[PDB]
């Protein structure tokens, strides 16, 4: 269609590849063009071997875009039975582990973004299956997530991520988070004796 | 606003010449 | 509630006024500005669009620069087509700059912008200039991805061997490699690297740039600079300029070699001295003399005087008093004349009229 | 227009009349002010001096490029006679009247001045019950005396006489009633310093034989005097003008002591909006006003349907225009209202259009019109209406027995300026009536 | 075309004027200014209706706004005088009166220093209050000075002075400048005057001092571009030493602070900022000039 | 490297570069150089930054780009191609080079074979497109592939090499080699087709990656980490600033080049009040017309003299004629260049310019005499009508090198003997 030739005038593309030695290639030229200012874009499977352990901070993420739910294959003899297995033993419906197991591949890629509390990403769910499964994320990104980003479009999307990124551009206050997020000794001592 | 309109109805070469010229025989003398 | 809201946020924003200590300041500057033409900088996110408001800001940041930085220098570079352009020559004649943007607001913007040729063209263009200058680099980068051709980190390194330092203002979100940049090259300060979030905000940045930025303990590179004072003359004939060779009525007579000269300050095109009037030192004492901030007085004790007494108007009577006082001197000042006293005057009058 | 309409009537005065007037400081610190700045500050520089000083020295002050100024500010000196140049050893020697300048030393330095401009009594009045209600009441029953609306107290003799004298308030006995003319609505859309200086130049002109200079040294001393505040009584004809100046709302009588008002400080010099109107498309006028005399005025040329406390709803038609076409107003200056009293919102929106219009095509900078063209183009249409047929009265000529006699007649028209219509073949021509006479002597000649 | 305010900054001194009268032959010479300066400010309200006044005098322990009246009387002019002339000369004089009644209480106060430089500061202040409330007025400034008094130092009277200048620039202000005294030229306030465009008059007999201020200080802000200054003097824009007290065209002024050195300083060490220079930077400059051998 | 002085100063063929092009400084030039006898290096070294100008417009190139991706052919359609976008076809893709020097002077000219090139398959394989085997190609360019294979081939080893622990993923796959599990569904495996073989979407894949490292890699030519990149910043102390401050003394000698008693000030300032309580005479203001045209007469001698000045305070219009006017600003002009090199050598400060000082000496004595000569040939020329005017224009030029001389001449009279 194209789309390829538009992201190449603004970012490079790389692609997770089956080799491993590729793919790890791969992330260095990801992260030399996310380090020199040229912008890149990754490709990888959100089951794949990136997200086992590669994490993305500062430079190297700033916008995570999952692509579907990462459902497994329904139709594959192995999981079918793994599934009647777990409803006739521990009594779980099959649906609702299938809805954990993507769910939970879903907020292994979210959770690759931040290191510290001085890092900041827009995350992104595209699909419309995951207007429902705001219950089944973890729960400091459910408190996150808010009401009106249930079910939103790709313009919408778009100006708030916009607006997000130049709102985090600012400097912070320091007394905004002298002792609400982060804590000196003094603080811990005072938390301590309050505590107690 | 047509209002009161009638209603309608039926020399710089030579410099450069001498510039090569000159380094022309700057290039000579060099050489 | 909402006066004392306002109340309130006055004494807050006098907060970070309160802070003020005698920073050395580098009054001699030699500032780069390089403006971003891509064809990222096309967007109506800034109306008309980023391009004319941005020459416009340009415009009159020059003009305020030039008026309150006498003796610096300045030339201007652009980032057309991922190449930098000289548009300016470095200079001390505000009028040449004018000109030259007003000569670029024409173009229009294309192209993608290119960081390491403009970082090495104001390398190039800041390595003739003496020892005891600040040489600054201002860019406004608008795009969010550079394009170069070779290592921006080694050009960086280069920047920071050079002491040259480097303001970025961006204009969508913080770049990675721009970030780098402001950091390593201001000592690990980070706060040399600004995005705007309102045309108001991008025009309170630009007059924010041009105050002198204050200089590193361990940077040293104290000297004196040889300068001369020219007197002016009155004559009848109108005589040959040893500057731009034409014909002008009058111009100040260097005190070293005779010369005239049209306008000043200038460096002398014979005997390569710099000619300077006492005014345009006297610009700049406010910055190495700043006046203490005034704190307000509470209102549980009792006032001097019922009129101020820069401006002899009544204080209005209502909650919170409206009076600012000189740790110094003690005189009460009304809210309008403080600010002007600690934004055009840079004398208290309480101070200078008090005898010792 | 205020300072050139008391110049020009200060300039027509004679020069035997000027010296006599110049005699009280009170006066001369009124006129003195009217001058233009170059003026005022040679009069300031020769003032001082008690010598002559040449019209070389004079011009060596001003800049080549104040060289255009120079010639207006010594003309208008000039032609008030308050510099005598005299002409003596090959030297155009420049000099003030002596007059002039005893009275400006008097006036500056504190001397002696005849109680020019009065004494104080010492007992105060309150200005804003008492004085700003008595003169705002009685301009108010003049001006609306003025515009026609309906009033109890009718003004008193004297300024009616003024007004019918006057070209202001043309009055008929055979129709028995008076309407407004061009001059007055002219006259209502000027400005409230104006429009005092008007009734009091039409009185100035009126008088005759109360001396012209005396006049001048009471209207000149109640500019000098202060609202709220007394003043004790004076000359024999300044009593009786006194009373007479009463009947104009500006100095006011218990029934032994006057007070001045706000209008007599209003005379020396001058000093969302009330008045400002949003005109729809559809012709429809709300005048964000609330005030009888701009409701009677807007009545000219608005068909008023209804009004509120804070506005007045109106709409155009064809008969008020008519109306107030035939009482001599002009499309221009009912534009010129509407827009000098056009609302903010109209007028941002005006400007937002001027920028969508400049934007759109920078070139050319298109006029500023707050108001939609559609109105202006309908009010000169009906202008036109009314201008449609086009009559003359005079006689036609014809039976000419020689061409060249017919032609030499019709040329004869031209050149004076008398001649209509002509036709060759017909050998035919029509003249005004006014020409009618001049013709028939060059034709018996 | 425009009214336009006038504020006369008058340096009154009992130090300063009686040195004058002890060199001339002029007793009282004080008064002399004062109705003097009472009848030029009666001509300033007279060139128009619409324009204020204000009086700032500068005494020995500090500076008072004489006119107008603060915090809301005895006869001295005739009450015959022009209502609004009298209601700002009365006020003038009696507060010239009362200033005089408190200095005298101190008159043995030791006051080493001028306040000029204050009375200046503030008369700036009141011009852009006035300025700011009133909407579209000019300003102009006045500074009637009795420089006959020796001066201890005008040294610290320079920095105060140039920022008046700069904030005079900014509000495009007029100030002139009247001298009364020996010496001919003040440079400081000469400057001050070509730098904003005033007037710098020095006159040497306080009789006859309306023909000057009518002729040369009457120029209103709306006719300064057309109206030529009868300005005679000529300034160099220069400033003296800070440890030789001699004009200087060519010399040396330290980076860091911008003090100017005729010479090198002693110990190679700033006396001002206590900087230290570098010994090779400044063998450079004391290098003689180069001639063949 | 070649931007410095040195190279700036010996680069003869950038000299003549922007000397063609820039007219005004070819007129101060030919003046200076071509007659005068100026030597070159000392005309460029007051301009050296110029020089470094011109070379910096041209010394810079573009970032490399994907250049075949922005190639969009939009039955017959156009494709629009430029010399920079060849020379980046060429920079990006080094086949394309070796067909194209090998070919376009022995067989087809340039124009048939970018057509070819075009309609090939290998630019489409090289946009990262999948090849259809339908799509009939370019014979001639179908040649290249297999060498076009034996280059990716080179290009990965080229890019191969030994990656960080951190983000090692061949680490994770041999950590445990005996792993034996369920083989991963069609869904986590290349695409196949029916017959087994791969599909060939990997290879463009594969291919667009290869392009992105290269670029990276291009961008790096000749022209504790661990601990760092893994600390975690936010918990650390804040950034302190190290500004020195200042603090400025004031203690200046005043400028270098009778006394009143209390009582005397007091008994005064009873004087002063008791006269303004008293009486105040405001009329005494007014002159006795004796000192009055005094202060006018002074007044306007002032006024004449601000008005003299005044009346004259694009060049103005000169009365001499066009041509002499020219020559005069030539003179004028070469006479300045003189003075400045002539300062410059002089204030150096190093005596191994002796020479060179001597030499701009003599110059400027030259220039002493041909000013003379001029004066006297406009004198005779036009019987001292222009003279006085041609000399009042050229009056502080002559002062200048006077001084100079004269300067010169103490200074040397002082060392030498
Ligand atoms: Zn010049
Ligand atoms: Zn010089
Ligand atoms: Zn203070
Ligand atoms: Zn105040
Ligand atoms: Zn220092």
């Amino acid at each position: 269609m194209g789309i390829l030739d538009e992201v190449w005038k603004h970012k490079l593309i790389l692609v997770e590849t089956p080799d491993a030695q590729e793919t790890s290639l791969a992330l260095e030229t990801y992260r030399k063009a996310c380090s020199n200012g040229r912008g890149a874009i990754l490709l990888s499977v959100a089951r794949g071997k990136v997200s086992e352990g590669i994490d993305f901070d500062h430079q190297y993420g700033r916008t995570v875009l999952m692509i579907g739910i990462p459902f497994q294959y329904t139709e594959s003899r192995i999981l079918k039975a793994r599934l009647e297995f777990m409803r006739e033993n521990y009594r779980i419906r099959e649906n609702d582990f299938l809805s954990f197991d993507a769910m939970r591949h879903a907020a292994q890629c979210l959770g690759r973004v931040l290191r510290g509390k001085d890092d900041y990403g827009v995350m992104v769910l595209a699909d419309r299956r995951f207007s429902r499964k705001r219950s089944q994320l973890p729960k400091w990104i459910a408190q996150g997530l808010s009401d009106a980003d249930l079910n939103l479009s790709t313009d919408m999307a778009i100006s708030n991520t916009k607006q997000f990124l130049r709102t985090m551009a600012q400097p912070t206050d320091p007394k905004d988070q002298e002792g609400v997020s982060v804590w000196s000794y003094e603080d811990l001592i005072k938390h301590q004796n309050s505590r107690k | 606003s047509t209002i009161g309109k009638t209603a309608l109805g039926r020399e710089e070469r030579e410099n450069e010449k001498t510039l090569n010229d000159y380094y022309a025989a700057l290039a000579k003398k060099q050489a | 509630a909402s006066l004392v809201a306002s109340i309130v946020e006055a004494r807050k924003k006098r907060t970070a006024k309160k802070n003020i200590t005698p920073y050395q300041r580098g009054i001699i500057r030699s500032l780069i500005l390089t403006l971003d033409c891509s064809e990222a900088m096309l967007e109506k996110d800034l109306r008309p669009n980023r391009h004319a408001m941005i020459i416009q800001y340009a415009i009159d940041f020059v003009h305020e620069f030039f008026d309150q930085n006498p003796i610096s220098q300045m030339g201007i570079i652009i980032m057309r087509n991922g190449l930098a352009q000289l548009v300016s020559q470095v200079s001390g004649n505000p009028q040449d700059h004018i000109d030259a943007l007003k000569s670029i607001r024409k173009q229009e913007p294309k192209g993608n912008p290119s960081l390491q040729n403009a970082l090495e063209m104001a390398r190039g263009l800041l390595l003739p200039v003496p020892a005891h200058c600040t040489r600054e680099v201002l860019i406004v980068f608008g795009s969010l991805s550079t394009t170069d051709p070779g290592d921006i980190h080694q050009t960086i390194d280069s920047l920071v061997s050079e002491k040259i330092r480097v303001k970025v203002l961006g204009l969508s979100a913080q770049v990675a490699i721009c970030k780098e940049l402001c950091k390593a090259t201001n000592y690990g300060d980070e706060s040399f690297y600004k995005i705007l979030l309102d045309e108001t905000h991008l025009k309170e940045l630009f007059n924010e740039a041009v105050t002198p930025l204050p200089v590193n303990k361990i940077n040293k590179g104290f000297t004196l600079v040889k300068m001369g004072f020219p007197t002016r003359i009155f004559e009848d004939t109108p005589t040959f300029c040893s500057c731009h060779s034409k014909l002008v009525y009058g111009g100040y007579f260097c005190p070293n070699c005779h010369s005239k000269v049209c306008s000043l300050p200038t460096v002398c095109p014979c005997c390569d001295l710099m000619l300077i009037l006492s005014t345009h030192l006297a610009r700049s004492y406010h910055h190495l003399m700043p006046l203490k901030t005034f704190a307000e007085v509470p209102t549980t004790e009792k006032f001097r005087s019922e009129d101020c007494f820069s401006c002899q108007s009544r204080f209005p009577i209502l909650l919170t008093s409206s009076r600012y006082r000189c740790e110094d001197c003690k005189q009460e000042f009304c809210v309008d004349c403080d600010v002007f006293i600690h934004e055009i005057l840079h004398n208290c009058p309480g101070c200078e009229s008090k005898p010792v | 227009s205020l300072k050139h309409s008391v110049t020009q009537y200060l300039e027509e005065i004679p020069q035997q009349v000027q010296n006599r007037l110049y005699t009280s400081p009170a006066t001369c610190l009124a006129i003195y002010r009217i001058l233009p700045p170059l003026a005022k500050f040679f009069i300031m520089a020769m003032v001082f001096n008690e010598n002559e000083v040449p019209l070389l020295d004079l011009d060596k002050w001003v800049n080549s490029n104040g060289k255009l100024q120079f010639q207006n500010a010594i003309k208008s000196m000039k032609s008030l006679h308050l510099l005598i140049p005299n002409k003596s050893s090959g030297t155009l020697m420049i000099n003030l009247n002596p007059t002039f300048k005893i009275s400006l030393r008097n006036a500056l330095t504190g001397g002696e001045v005849q109680n020019s401009f009065g004494v104080v009594v010492e007992e105060n009045v309150v200005s804003l019950d008492l004085l700003d209600e008595y003169s705002a009441n009685k301009w108010e029953t003049i001006l609306h005396f003025m515009v026609g609306t309906p009033l109890a107290k009718i003004p008193s003799e004297k300024v009616l006489n003024l007004l019918k004298h006057s070209k202001l308030m043309e009055e008929v006995n055979s129709t028995g009633e008076f309407k407004i003319t061009n001059e007055g609505f002219q006259f209502l859309l000027q400005e409230i310093n104006s429009q005092l200086w008007t009734l009091l130049l039409q009185y100035l002109k009126m008088i005759e034989t109360m001396d012209l200079v005396d006049v001048l040294h009471f209207i000149f001393m109640l500019g000098a005097l202060e609202v709220g505040k007394a003043y004790k009584i004076l000359s024999e004809t300044q009593r009786i003008m006194l009373q007479d100046m009463r009947d104009y709302g500006l100095v006011f009588q218990k029934h032994s002591i006057f007070y001045p008002t706000k209008l007599a400080l209003m005379l020396t010099s001058d000093t969302i909006p009330d008045g400002s109107l949003i005109v729809e498309t559809n012709f429809k006028i709300y005048s964000y006003s609330n005030s009888p005399l701009q409701i009677a005025v807007l009545s000219l040329f608005v068909h008023l349907k209804a009004r509120f406390v804070n506005m007045v709803l109106g709409q155009i038609t064809r008969e008020s225009i008519r109306r107030a076409l035939t009482n001599g107003i002009t499309a221009d200056q009912i534009i010129a209202y509407l827009e000098t009293h056009a609302h903010p919102q109209m007028r941002r929106l005006a400007e937002e259009k001027l920028e969508k219009k400049l934007e759109l095509d920078p070139n050319c900078k298109e006029p500023l019109q707050v108001l939609p063209p559609t109105v202006v183009d309908q009010i000169r249409l009906w202008q036109l209406e009314l201008d449609r047929v086009i009559t003359y009265e005079g006689s036609l000529y014809s039976d000419f027995e020689t061409s060249q006699e017919y032609n030499l007649l019709s040329k004869y028209a031209q050149d004076i300026g008398v001649l209509l219509w002509k036709d060759d073949k017909k050998k035919k021509f029509f003249i005004s009536k006014e020409g009618n006479s001049q013709v028939l002597d060059f034709a018996k000649r | 075309e425009s009214p336009s305010l006038l504020t006369v900054i008058i340096e009154i001194a009992p130090k300063l004027w009686t040195t004058f009268d002890e060199e001339g032959n002029e007793k009282g010479s004080i008064i002399k200014v004062l109705e003097a300066l009472i009848v030029f400010l009666n001509a300033h309200l007279a060139f128009n209706s619409a324009n204020k006044v204000a009086v700032i005098a500068a005494y020995s322990q500090g500076i008072k706004y004489l006119y107008p009246e603060s915090t809301s009387d005895l006869k001295i002019i005739n009450s015959d005088m022009y209502r609004r002339f009298r209601n700002v000369d009365e006020t003038l004089v009696e507060e010239i009166y009362k200033l005089f009644e408190l200095e005298k209480k101190q008159i043995e106060q030791n006051s080493q220093r001028s306040t000029l430089a204050g009375a200046m500061s503030a008369g700036l202040t009141y011009v852009n209050r006035i300025s700011k409330e009133s909407v579209s007025l000019k300003s102009r400034l006045l500074v009637l000075t009795c420089g006959s008094g020796s001066s201890k130092d005008e040294i610290f009277q320079y920095i105060p002075i140039m920022n008046c200048i700069f904030s005079a620039t900014k509000m495009k202000c007029p100030i002139d400048v009247v001298k009364i005294g020996g010496s001919k030229e003040s440079t400081f306030l000469q400057q001050t005057t070509d730098a904003t465009n005033g007037v710098y008059l020095h006159v040497e007999s306080t009789e006859g001092l309306i023909q000057y201020l009518a002729t040369a200080m009457f120029i209103d802000p709306s006719l300064r571009p057309i109206i030529v200054k009868p300005n005679h003097g000529s300034v160099d824009f220069r400033t003296s030493c800070y440890l030789t007290g001699r004009v200087v065209a060519v010399g040396f002024i330290c980076s860091v602070c911008l003090c100017v050195l005729s010479i090198i300083p002693p110990g190679n060490k700033c006396p001002a900022c206590d900087s230290q220079f570098d010994e090779h930077v400044i063998a450079k400059l004391k290098r003689k000039p180069v001639v063949p051998r | 490297d070649s931007l410095s002085k040195e190279k700036l100063l010996t680069n003869l063929k950038l000299q003549q570069s922007l000397l063609k092009g820039n007219k005004v400084l070819m007129k101060v030039f030919q003046e200076t150089v071509i007659n005068a006898g100026l030597p070159p290096s000392e005309f460029w070294s007051t301009r050296i930054p110029l020089l470094r100008a011109f070379a910096l417009s041209t010394s810079q190139k573009v970032g490399p780009y994907n250049v075949l991706s922005t190639i969009k052919p939009v039955n017959k359609v156009n494709v629009n191609l430029s010399r920079e976008k060849i020379l980046n076809i060429f920079e990006n893709y080094p086949i394309v080079k070796k067909a194209y020097t090998d070919n376009v002077p022995k067989n087809f000219k340039e124009p048939e074979f970018w057509a070819r090139f075009f309609s090939s398959k290998l630019f489409r394989k090289l946009r990262g497109e999948k090849i259809m085997q339908n799509d009939r190609g370019d014979v001639i360019i179908d040649r290249y592939l297999t060498l076009d294979q034996e280059f990716d081939r080179k290009d990965d080893d080229m890019l191969l090499h030994p990656v960080k622990k951190i983000i090692d993923l061949d680490g994770n796959i041999q950590d445990d080699p005996v792993v034996r599990g369920n083989r991963p569904d069609f869904t986590m495996q290349p695409g196949v087709d029916i017959n087994g073989n791969s599909d060939g979407t990997v290879d463009i894949l594969k291919g667009m990656n290869r392009l992105s490292e290269k670029m990276i890699m291009a961008l790096k030519n000749e022209y504790n980490d661990e601990r760092n990149e893994l600390k975690i910043d936010d918990l650390n102390e804040s950034y302190k600033t190290n500004y020195a401050i200042i603090h400025l003394k004031r203690n200046a000698h005043e400028k270098t080049t009778l006394k009143v008693s209390n009582q005397q000030m007091l008994q005064q300032l009873s004087l002063v009040m008791d006269n303004l309580i008293n009486k105040l005479d405001l009329n005494q203001v007014v002159p006795n017309n004796e000192v009055s045209n005094k202060i006018n007469k002074r007044v306007i001698t002032a006024i004449k003299i601000n008005a003299k000045q005044a009346k004259h305070n694009l060049e103005v219009k000169s009365t001499l004629p066009i041509d002499l006017l020219e020559s005069c600003r030539m003179l004028h002009t070469t006479c300045c260049e003189f003075l400045k090199h002539f300062y410059i050598h002089f204030q150096s400060g190093e005596q191994k310019q002796a020479s060179t000082v001597k030499k701009l000496y003599n110059h400027l004595k030259d220039c002493i005499e041909k000013l003379n000569e001029l004066f006297q040939d406009v004198l005779n020329g036009d019987g001292e009508s222009m003279s006085n005017t041609c000399t009042a224009y050229l009056k502080p030029v002559l002062n200048s090198i006077t001084l100079a001389t004269h300067k010169y001449d103490e200074y040397f009279n002082e060392y030498n003997n």
